[PDB]
């Protein structure tokens, strides 16, 4: 991403020619540098667990329809705990309403 | 259910009987119907339910 | 409002039977028929002459004159102004003559004389002529007229309308009509007319679905949306998001004023303003500064489709004023522009074209968002934060709409069908003629010779020789082909009458998922009902036996009331960098995003509470709190398929209590925590006694909601809900804390009218309860109680029917149909072999 | 370091244009009404009351406008084929001339975007005036710069031209005066509330998902290909 | 239970080509497939020399074990296309009648009762699933089976045998004898060499 | 033999990569991407190890950086020199770098794949055929026949003839089930016998084989389709 320090448009990359500079409809060039080197990025098994399911883990304790089981919470010693199944990897996580995570999220 | 005879209304375009018992005659030999008889070998059958009973007549060819 | 507490409810003797009382509550309740009824009664009250009124204004001008007279050649534009205020719907009536005595006609007379159960309506319209001249010349001819009937609506049977509205049996049984019937269908040519459900997706909701179809390969998922300004009768405007192979995020419009052009996202924000694509690409990710994976996405996505090139609006892809783009727009998109070059020298004319265009895309993009300048900004966030769910569908995050699902679905039945088809006939056969009139007598009659007695007759006349439509054979000729499902009144028998008025129809993999039993049926949909042969099956769905059809709610009131909450932040004070930041949760009602809480789950518990109470929030809301995306939705459209359901409460915050009770005695050591834990106590509020009053008459399923025992639940919030399927699952749950259900559903409300005939469906195999389903509707017996008045073709009437030995609740509301044969289960000469049957010759 | 709205630059700048400055504050603000109410000043609609006012986000499309087509004749000499102001402003400027434009024209941009979002999301009233207040102050600060003589003439060439293109469009956004409405090649003329002409197609509501989209293929479910007749259908019932 | 609880700890461990959601869905429809055991207790309550059902299904006059064990013991585990009732309700439901991430074998479409104990809600919600899906297939049957019949029928319907026993279309030959054999289809006796 | 015989692509080696406007023509300074400079220290390393592959100048400045998930490097048990000689015999357009086969099991194996200034010979933008060339890459077979997806054990049930003239059918011949036609990579193999090689589609049988082998695959898909109370066979011949 880069925006127009003039008119707040995207700038397009165009790589001449050992160095990136952005080139705007405008004119303006900024001079990217070292980090905007990278091109395209792919890491697999990425994009799920820790931000795909923050909001439905963090509203799942409060969610009356979540499976409970009979596990005591370290937190805060209640009796029931919020359990989840998570992904292909079927990956269980227990959650509580008082803030405890399992650590697995 | 339905009987019809040999006589009824036909078809002004094709000439073939009409369709069903509420138009006064008809009742169909579809495809599948010829496809049975030829492959039994009919072709007595066949000729006389689509030709003497439905749109028979003899053409001229020069 | 504080209820009783759950742990002293006495429900050890509350059998099933008892729970068949609460059904039987349910469905006094609906009444079984009432809902399309209601609809029709709503239709010619409220929609109607909104429809007329507000939709139907008339702006239209002309070119041509008459070169003869220096005023008539000083003249080429003339515009009329004429709206409809005045309109209503009287009950049908006979003149033999069509004027003088004005008898009331009859249901049975119209049957008999194959005549029409339809009535007038009385029109009056305010006419406003203006002739533009040259040289800035303008003059303006007003005419009121007087209010005038040239139309005939078809009228629904049992409608205040109808005759038989609330007459008594005895005088229905004088009038010759059929005393226990309850009417709901339209007596059109002799015939009955039974005008379906038609399920239709929900507006406001934006539809996401991948094209893996795999045909026209260059596009990839699409996520449209329907978007209606109000009521069920507003004029819907569909936006459909479509992002491409090539990289593009293109967005078609379809609306009457202008579809089928697809356009570059990026240009249709910028025409509102915010040229910025930084602005933009803020607007759909909600925030910059953070990095994360999603935002990664969503920018490199949207960063492609701006650089990348659009065939069609090229000129104006870099184009930073709006004011090109909304002119390049007005002269794409906006008729009766034949030359481009031709305006290319007016100033006046392109501010025109501007005016006109600014003025349809407020009125067509997102109106439920507002249709005023005011609100554009906020559509523009409500433009980007669709993008970002189809966006965030694509990374995979979520899965596509699920087409089948009802927690998306309307069935929209008499009023909005009869709605749509009134509009559009309405519009031609009433339009067309009456301007094809105004611009013959502009052809021929000189314009300022019109006086106002003149310009009456004008519009009387114009409408008074009209052949085409009439409105009358139009509106029948829609009632009997049938976007309004229709069906022969089939009178069977009473049941099947009954499961005609129930029929949902769809009237569009896609072959064999359409067809199944979606998991959300349950309670809804009769999971048993369906057709048995060829394309028929699956196709027509039955409403299940405690199921109706909700009305439109107070929107406005509950739009009030939500934007008076505290805790709810409107769109102007919190900005999409505010919303992240703090975690905001966003607040839907009717799809209008209005408002950010800061607890979702805490908003939507708190209205549900309210709702209970009833005194509030009306109980026939909707309050759905999605936990996934972290919204509260609140909706009150028609078409939705609320069913009752006993609530049930615990006690888990004494629960929680007591736990933490203990647990501060197990830190001080003290081995006696266990006389400090309390179990866990979940119990619905019915009682065997409210079962009795329930049969007694003494207490209704509105008693019931007032009193917070039960409340009324949508597929939308069912989807919130853990419902135990039977009072003996909650009694065997009765301590457990890892089965905390929300409500607790009765067996049998699951199965429609036509299965429940059937005895121990349960233990028989589902499929033959289906094809009871079938057969439950073509018995013969008592069809109708007046036949011999009724002139009827291909009609059964069976002397003898008997009760059954072993009745169901399916009879309490139906007449049965049948005898008690004796039957022998036994070989007999083979002559009953491969379904046959050996009767008894005496 | 504080801010305030200061009304004498936008006098100057009216005075400039010898246009009233009810109109160059009322930039985005000019829908539905007329030029002649616009000069007098009558009908001004209050200072915006929230963030969501679209008229902040058109005073910024003006400034964001104006700063992009100085931005392009600013680096001229890099273009293949700039746009038609900037050519016809500097057809007359040597190569040498040009590349030195780069050097020579001041950045005029300063900090307005980032400030302009602080008093956008922190107080919309304020954002309107200082977006009306900034393109006052570019304009003229370009306007009345002295040296050199060249780019003097080129720069005032450039500010006047581009902001009468600026009040040309907000005005062609404003309400139509009277005028003949036979430009338009046709027998007739609509309206933007025109429900005669109006697409009924649309009035029976798209109520199916996927409505567009054509399929072609036999339906899977039909007797199209099949040869059965009715009453005889009965035979194609379960078992 | 046993396998859930091994999901519990993470002990379940998918072979590769498998994920860890299909190893343990074939783990699942794997342990609750009905023992043969189960004729056991059908067969003690039963009286073949009299029992009616019991004659019927065993001379092959009509219905299949599968019948009788359904109808007395248990229906046991529902499969549409091979697998469980899949949570289409939302996300992680099978129904409304259970809770989300619900791991009992009950909320996937195992019937725990017979017809003849009778079915309870959701029980029946799932038989009535499988016989849907039943019906749908048999009314795709006739559409499908008709298209491809018409293509293969006027594919093959000129082939005709001539007067060398030869499958021939007009004169150009198909078959150099119509089996390989000459033999009528109809005239066949199966006999052990 | 399953094992073997089953595709390795080299996507399904990988855990990440990266495509980088970067080069590694050495005696200029550097010029690296911030999270990848710590690189330095086995990219010199591989320099003394590997003293016959010196970068050439003909380099591009286009790198594709990858990191080799270990876990199933050694579950399908391929050699990282095995790797190497596979993409570098696919792809002289590319010169190829890697990190050393430690087994230290805390330091990924690193290959950075230098574009040449002969890949860029094509009408089209630079960094979309060097997006184009990476994609390539991925896709470039390792081991195995290509286009067998899978390969399972199943066990037979043949007939053979004994010395003293019995049929005995056998049931403890083991051969393997594949997914995906490729009836001439099963031939070129020596460890699958060629002459009796059984494909279940019809078009690879007509090509390989011809048009008698394909009627009689015909047959037997059509009779495999038809199930156990199928037609007689005449019809389907
Ligand atoms: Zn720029
Ligand atoms: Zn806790």
């Amino acid at each position: 991403m880069k925006i127009c320090k003039a008119c707040s448009s995207c700038m397009v990359r165009t790589y001449v020619d050992g160095n990136i500079i952005f080139r705007c409809s405008c004119g303006e060039s900024v001079q990217g540098d070292s980090q905007n080197l990278l091109v395209s990025s792919k890491v697999y098994h990425t994009g799920e667990m820790e931000d795909k399911y923050k909001i439905f883990i963090k509203n799942a304790p409060f969610d009356p329809t979540n499976c409970q089981i009979k596990k005591d919470c370290p937190n805060c010693h209640l009796d029931y705990l919020t359990q989840i199944c998570i992904g292909s990897q079927k990956i269980i996580i227990l959650v509580c309403r008082c803030g405890y995570m399992s650590n697995r999220g | 259910r339905y009987a019809v005879a040999s006589y009824g209304p036909t078809d002004a375009l094709t000439g073939q009987p009409l369709d069903g018992k509420r138009s006064h005659g008809g009742l169909r030999l579809g495809e599948m119907e010829h496809w049975v008889l030829t492959a039994q070998g009919a072709m007595q059958t066949i000729i006389e339910k689509s030709h003497d009973d439905s749109d028979g007549c003899i053409s001229y060819i020069c | 409002i504080t209820y009783g507490p759950i742990e002293t409810v006495d429900n050890e003797e509350l059998t099933e039977a008892d729970m068949l009382s609460f059904i039987s509550a349910a469905v006094n309740s609906t009444g079984l028929i009432g809902y399309n009824i209601k609809s029709f009664d709503d239709l010619m009250d409220n929609g109607i002459p909104q429809i007329v009124k507000q939709m139907f204004n008339v702006d239209i001008t002309y070119k041509d004159q008459r070169d003869h007279t220096e005023i008539d050649k000083l003249r080429e534009s003339v515009q009329i102004q004429f709206n409809f205020t005045d309109v209503n719907i009287e009950r049908p009536q006979h003149r033999n003559y069509s004027q003088g005595n004005k008898i009331n006609l009859l249901p049975n007379k119209a049957r008999l004389c194959g005549l029409s159960y339809s009535g007038p309506v009385n029109l009056a319209a305010e006419v406003i002529l203006t002739a533009h001249y040259s040289n800035g010349r303008q003059e303006v001819k007003r005419a009121s007229i007087p209010p005038f009937q040239v139309s005939t609506f078809p009228i629904m049977r049992g409608s205040n309308r109808c005759h038989t509205h609330h007459l008594s049996k005895t005088a229905k049984k004088e009038i010759g009509e059929d005393p226990n019937e309850p009417g709901g269908y339209f007596i059109a040519r002799g015939g009955e007319w039974v005008v379906d459900l038609l399920e239709n997706i929900r507006f406001n909701t934006l539809h996401i679905h991948y094209h893996t179809m795999q045909q026209g390969n260059n596009e990839i998922i699409r996520g449209e949306f329907i978007s209606q300004p109000g009521g069920a009768f507003e004029n819907s405007s569909q936006i459909i998001i479509r992002y491409m192979t090539t990289g593009a995020i293109t967005i078609e419009i379809n609306s009457t004023k202008f579809s089928k052009l697809r356009i570059p996202w990026y240009l249709i924000f910028r025409m509102f303003g915010m040229t910025g694509d930084d602005s933009i690409i803020e607007q759909v990710v909600f925030d910059l500064e953070s990095n994360s994976l999603v935002n990664t996405f969503m920018i490199e996505i949207l960063e492609k489709s701006i650089h990348v090139l659009d065939p069609i609006f090229q000129p104006v892809q870099h184009e930073l004023n709006r004011e090109k783009i909304i002119q390049f727009l007005s002269e794409k998109v906006s008729k009766f522009v034949s030359n481009p070059s031709a305006y290319k020298s007016d100033e006046n004319a392109v501010q025109y074209l501007n005016e006109r265009q600014l003025t349809i895309l407020d009125k067509i993009l997102l109106p439920h968002m507002g249709q005023t300048a005011d609100t554009r900004v906020r559509k523009l966030r409500f433009l980007g934060l669709l993008i970002h769910k189809i966006l965030l569908v694509i990374m995979n995050v979520f899965p596509p709409t699920d087409r089948d699902s009802y927690r998306t679905k309307r069935v929209h039945g008499s009023g909005v069908s009869l709605a749509k088809a009134f509009k559009a006939i309405f519009n031609t056969s009433v339009i067309a003629p009456i301007i094809n009139g105004f611009k013959e007598l502009l052809k021929q009659t000189a314009f300022e010779e019109l006086t106002q007695r003149n310009i009456i007759e004008a519009f009387s006349a114009a409408l008074s020789k009209n052949t085409a439509s009439d409105l009358n054979r139009s509106m029948e000729q829609s009632i009997i082909s049938g976007r309004v499902s229709t069906q022969s009144l089939e009178r069977k028998n009473l049941l099947n009458t009954i499961s005609a008025l129930r029929t949902v129809n769809t009237h569009n993999e896609r072959a064999d998922m359409m067809r199944r039993v979606h998991a959300s049926y349950p309670g809804y949909i009769c999971v048993a009902q369906s057709a048995d042969t060829g394309e028929k099956v699956g196709m027509s769905k039955q409403l299940a036996i405690t199921a109706n059809v909700c009305t439109a709610g107070e929107v406005l009131s509950l739009k009030q009331r939500l934007l008076s909450d505290p805790a709810i932040q409107q769109l102007a004070d919190v900005s999409n960098k505010d919303i992240v930041r703090k975690g905001l949760a966003r607040v839907f009602i009717n799809g209008e995003w209005i408002g950010c809480c800061t607890n979702a789950f805490e908003l939507a518990q708190r209205y549900r509470m309210l709702r209970r109470e009833g005194k509030v929030v009306h109980p026939h809301t909707t309050i759905y709190w999605d936990s996934m995306v972290d919204e509260v939705e609140f909706w009150l459209d028609v078409g939705r398929l609320t069913r009752p359901l006993l609530i049930v409460d615990n006690n888990i915050e004494k629960y929680n209590q007591a736990c933490y009770k203990a647990a501060e005695a197990r830190k001080k050591g003290d081995k006696d925590w266990e006389k400090h834990k309390i179990p866990f106590i979940q119990n619905t509020r019915f009682t065997p006694q409210m079962a009795k009053d329930i049969l007694a008459g003494t207490l209704t399923l509105e008693d019931l909601v007032a009193q917070g025992i039960c409340e009324f639940i949508t597929p939308e919030e069912a989807e919130n809900c853990l419902v135990a399927f039977s009072i003996i699952e909650l009694r065997k749950h009765k301590h457990d804390v890892t089965r905390r259900f929300t409500h607790v559903d009765v067996p049998q409300a699951i199965l429609g009218l036509a299965a429940l005939v059937s005895p121990y469906a349960n233990c028989t195999q589902p499929a033959r309860v289906t094809y009871e389903t079938n057969q439950g509707r073509q018995t013969g017996g008592w069809y109708c109680f007046s036949w011999p008045y009724r002139v009827d073709m291909n009609r059964f009437f069976q002397f003898y029917n008997e009760m059954p030995l072993v009745k169901t609740i399916a009879h309490n509301y139906v007449i049965p149909n049948g005898l008690n044969t004796i039957v022998a289960y036994m070989i007999y000469g083979g002559y009953n072999q491969e379904d046959s049957v050996i009767v008894s010759q005496s | 370091e504080p801010w305030t709205f200061d009304y004498g630059k936008i006098i100057k700048t009216a005075k400039i244009l010898d246009i009233s400055p009810a109109v160059i504050e009322a930039i985005g603000a000019m829908e539905g009404r007329s030029y002649a109410d616009i000069r007098e000043g009558q009908g001004a609609p209050p200072p915006p009351t929230s963030m969501d006012d679209p008229r902040l986000m058109a005073v910024d499309s003006a400034v964001r406008i104006f700063l992009y087509n100085y931005n392009c004749l600013r680096h001229v000499s890099t273009f293949n084929k700039p746009p038609i102001h900037v050519e016809r402003l500097v057809k007359h400027l040597s190569y040498e001339e040009k590349e030195d434009l780069e050097k020579v024209l001041p950045n005029v941009v300063n900090e307005y975007h980032t400030t302009f979002k602080h008093l956008r999301v922190t107080d919309p009233a304020s954002a309107l005036l200082y977006s009306i207040e900034f393109l006052c102050i570019s304009f003229l600060t370009l306007y009345e710069i002295k040296e050199p003589s060249w780019v003097v003439n080129i720069v005032r060439e450039f500010a006047l031209t581009e902001l009468n293109t600026i009040i040309q469009s907000e005005k062609l956004l404003s309400k139509p005066g009277a005028f003949n409405f036979m430009i338009f090649g046709e027998d007739f003329v609509c309206s933007g509330e025109d429900s005669s002409m109006d697409d009924i197609s649309a009035y029976s509501s798209p109520g199916l998902f996927g409505e567009d989209i054509i399929d072609r293929l036999d339906d899977p479910f039909s007797i199209e290909d099949v040869d059965i007749s009715l009453d005889v259908l009965d035979n194609l019932a379960p078992q | 239970e046993e396998i859930n609880n091994r999901l519990l700890h993470g002990d379940i461990m998918p072979p590769i080509g498998l994920t860890t959601h299909d190893f343990y869905e074939k783990l699942q429809l794997n342990a609750l497939k009905f023992p043969d055991r189960i004729l056991k207790p059908i067969m003690n309550s039963i009286n073949p020399e009299t029992n009616g059902l019991f004659q019927m299904v065993a001379t092959g006059a009509k219905g299949s074990n599968p019948n009788m064990i359904h109808i007395m013991a248990g229906i046991g585990q529902i499969e549409i296309n091979t697998q469980r009732i899949q949570p289409q309700f939302s996300f992680g439901r099978t129904l409304v009648y259970y809770p989300r991430f619900a791991l009992e074998a009950q909320a996937y479409g195992f019937i725990c009762n017979s017809y003849i104990a009778g079915l309870t809600s959701p029980e029946f919600i799932f038989g009535e699933m499988n016989g849907r899906f039943d019906l749908i297939n048999k009314a795709l049957s006739t559409s499908s089976t008709g298209y491809a019949n018409r293509k293969a029928i006027f594919g093959l319907q000129s082939c005709i045998v001539d007067y060398y026993r030869r499958v021939s279309i007009d004169t150009r030959l198909v078959q150099q004898l119509y089996g390989e054999d000459g033999l009528d289809a109809r005239q066949l006796e199966t006999v052990r060499f | 033999i399953a094992n073997s015989i089953e595709l390795i692509t080299f996507e399904r080696l990988i855990l990440q990569w990266h495509l980088l406007y970067e080069t590694y023509s050495s005696t200029k300074k550097n010029v690296m991407y911030p999270d990848f400079a710590s690189d330095v220290e086995w990219m010199t390393d591989f320099l003394e190890n590997h003293p016959l592959l010196q970068p050439p100048e003909d380099i591009a400045n286009w790198c594709i950086r990858l990191e080799l998930n270990k876990t199933t490097m050694i579950l399908k048990s391929i050699s990282l020199e095995s790797i190497i000689n596979s993409l570098r015999a696919k792809h002289p357009n590319t010169y190829i770098m890697h990190s050393v086969e430690n087994t230290a099991s805390g330091i990924p194996i690193i290959i950075r794949i230098y574009l040449r200034e002969s890949a860029f010979r094509r009408m089209a933008t630079d960094e979309k055929i060097a997006v184009n060339v990476v994609d390539k890459l991925l896709n470039s077979t390792i081991r195995g026949i290509p286009g067998i997806k899978n390969a399972n054990v199943v066990k037979l049930m043949r007939h053979r003839v004994d010395a003293q003239g019995k049929l005995v059918r056998l049931d403890n011949i083991y051969a393997i089930k594949t997914n995906g036609t490729n009836i001439f990579g099963a031939m070129l193999d020596d460890n699958i016998d060629p002459y009796t090689i059984v494909s279940s589609s019809i078009g690879d049988t007509m090509e390989l084989y011809g048009i008698e082998a394909a009627r009689q695959k015909i047959i037997s898909e059509i009779r495999t389709v038809m199930g156990d109370k199928g037609p007689n066979h005449r019809h389907l011949l």
